[PDB]
RNA sequence: GGAGGUUGGCUUAGAAGCAGCCACCCUUUAAAGAAAGCGUAAUAGCUCACUAGUCGAGUCGGCCUGCGCGGAAGAUGUAAC
RNA sequence: GAUGUCGGCUCAUCACAUCCUGGGGCUGAAGCCGGUCCCAAGGGUAUGGCUGUUCGCCAUUUAAAGUGGUACGCGAGCUGG
């Protein structure tokens, strides 16, 4: 992951997520755009 | 076959055998390097064997591969209106010493408007914007 | 458009088990699929069937979506038997056991269960039959915890889509 | 030999006269090193051309002790004097010739050197 | 979906739409960025706009403000209602 | 009208901002090793040469020789350099 306090859309296929209270940001294209929370 | 438009090609005219100024050039948007020796040599020796006159191809894979008209060599003959062969350091402010239309006109005389203009004084404007490749401005 | 606010639009092999608090479905091809239906939720039933919400609150147009598209594969899966294309490196495959061999020098076996069938159409692939998806995409996904893809060659299992991340060294 | 600042005669060829167990290898608190056993050893003594020389830091295997070693069957084996023989990096012994006794404990695959060279 | 010529540049296993160097409009005619950049790191596979017949709808971005969410780790024991 | 130092010894107890062992994400992670960030406090977590030392510098270990709080924990438990 990348822990941050702030998520983002790093690239235009990362997508923010709200997942279970957490802001994740997934990305479908590469993993290192991938964070946890923020 | 997928194509988008103005594709680049670093080849030989009239024989497909000089590689390196290209090399390996096929890899991913269109069809082989070795059998393009017979689609230039339909149309030859009017058109400026041996200095460099660029090209924009466009690709089938269906034996067969025809390109955009311009009977008359007017990008390195315009090089050759002005008189060098290297080209301007930085394109349109610093300069060689720039050409004028008056030295235009050898090359509009036979190139043909009917498949590249609308009639035979448009095309003479097809090069006021050719010669805006080079470090030159044309002006008249 | 929305999703649960068209009607289904379901085949005529499929018979209903029309409850209003539940929903049964049965057929040919699979059968005994049902579903215990929320409260927050109307069945409007025609020569086809449509959902709908009760009451203005978010909660329930997600509610009412979901329910339409986990019938929607419940209908089809009565219908069609449900698959996915494994590709990996060895199958040796028995029956209600399935036996693999992923990288290991442990050579470990996986179970399917009642419902699910597994059978290897061609060398290397998995093939899978089920008539429900939740169930199919489940024991996909049971597979793929032994062994994920690796970046720099790969080996293994995979999906049947190729997303596969690879990298150089 | 058992344990650290222990003095113990050398049963190997070349070098040493007597060595001085600086550490015992093997665990964390480990405290005693019996027969068999690896210590990290200095030089004290040596001869005056030898393969060895005074005041080095060496690896030694301990081949025979004062405490002893035991057999299965309850008895004991038990010298009168420490010894040890020194070893190179490889834990190969440095000399050629093994003086004394050594038990056999120490014929296993790393210490069998020591065993066919001894006069036991 | 797909242009009817002839290497748009001092380089030579290999130099587009991503190298210390920069960019705006002329057709058989209803037709379109001599380009802002992930790609089979690169070349022979592929992604934001359509002057459009065809599936048929209420959408896409910003601002003001209400209450909330992460940012939030500590030592005797819940232990900042 | 007294709450008697620093360090060692003996005994600890809690924290987690984890030194080792356990589970993971990403990598400019081929593998062997690593880097970095999550999750995790169950148990472990040196011995000496110098110096009054804490530290430190060194020798050799170890899976690892963690960082803090506890009147810089502890003298009606010791020592007294």
């Amino acid at each position: 992951m990348k822990v941050r306090a702030s998520v983002k859309k790093l690239c235009r296929n990362c997508k923010i997520i709200r997942r279970d209270g957490i802001v994740r940001v997934i990305c479908s294209a590469e993993p290192r755009h991938k964070q946890r929370q923020g | 076959k997928k194509i988008q438009a103005y594709i680049k090609l670093q080849v030989k005219a009239g024989q497909a055998n000089p590689s390196p100024p290209v090399g390996p050039a096929l890899g991913q948007h269109g069809v082989n390097i070795m059998e393009f020796c017979k689609a230039f040599n339909a149309k030859t020796q009017g058109q400026e064997p041996g200095l460099p006159t660029p090209v924009i191809i466009t690709v089938y894979s269906d034996r067969s591969f025809t390109f955009e008209t311009k009977s008359t060599p007017a990008a390195v003959l315009l090089k050759k209106a002005a008189g060098i062969t290297s080209g301007s350091a930085r394109p349109n402010s610093q300069k060689v010493g720039t050409v004028t239309r008056a030295q235009l006109e050898e090359i509009a005389k036979t190139k043909q408007a009917d498949l590249t203009a609308a009639d035979l004084d448009a095309a003479v404007r097809t090069i006021a914007g050719s010669a805006r490749s080079m470090g030159l401005n044309v002006e008249g | 458009s929305r999703v649960a606010k068209n009607p289904v639009k379901l085949p005529a092999g499929v018979e209903i088990k029309l409850a209003g608090q539940q929903l049964s479905i049965k057929g040919a091809k699979g059968a005994l699929e049902l579903k215990v239906h929320p409260s927050v939720e109307v069945i409007q039933d025609s020569g086809e069937l449509r959902f709908a919400a009760r009451n203005g609150d978010q909660q329930t147009r997600a509610m009412a979506g979901t329910t339409r598209a986990l019938v929607n594969n419940m209908v089809v899966g009565v219908s069609q038997g449900f698959e996915r294309k494994l590709q990996l490196v060895g199958v040796q495959a028995k029956g209600q056991v399935l036996s693999l061999s992923l990288g290991f020098s442990h050579p470990v076996d996986y179970e399917l269960p009642a419902g699910i069938v597994a059978e290897t159409p061609s060398q290397t692939d998995i093939l899978i039959k089920g008539i429900d998806k939740q169930l199919v995409g489940q024991v996909a996904a049971e597979i793929r915890d032994f062994r994920p893809p690796e970046p720099y060659k790969g080996k293994g299992v995979r999906y049947a889509d190729e997303v596969v991340r690879r990298k150089e060294a | 030999m058992i344990q650290t600042q222990s003095m113990l005669d050398v049963a190997d060829n070349s070098g040493a006269r007597r060595v001085m167990c600086i550490k015992v290898l093997g665990g964390s608190h480990r405290r005693y090193a019996g027969i068999g056993d690896i210590i990290k050893v200095t030089v004290k003594e040596a001869i005056p051309r030898g393969k060895v020389k005074k005041g080095q830091v060496m690896t030694a295997v301990v081949v025979r002790t004062k405490h002893g070693v035991r057999r299965t069957d309850g008895s004991i084996i038990r010298f009168d004097g420490n010894a040890a023989v020194l070893l190179n990096n490889k834990q190969e012994p440095i000399g050629t010739r093994i003086f004394g006794p050594v038990t056999r404990e120490l014929r296993t695959e790393k210490f069998m050197k020591i065993v066919s060279l001894a006069p036991e």
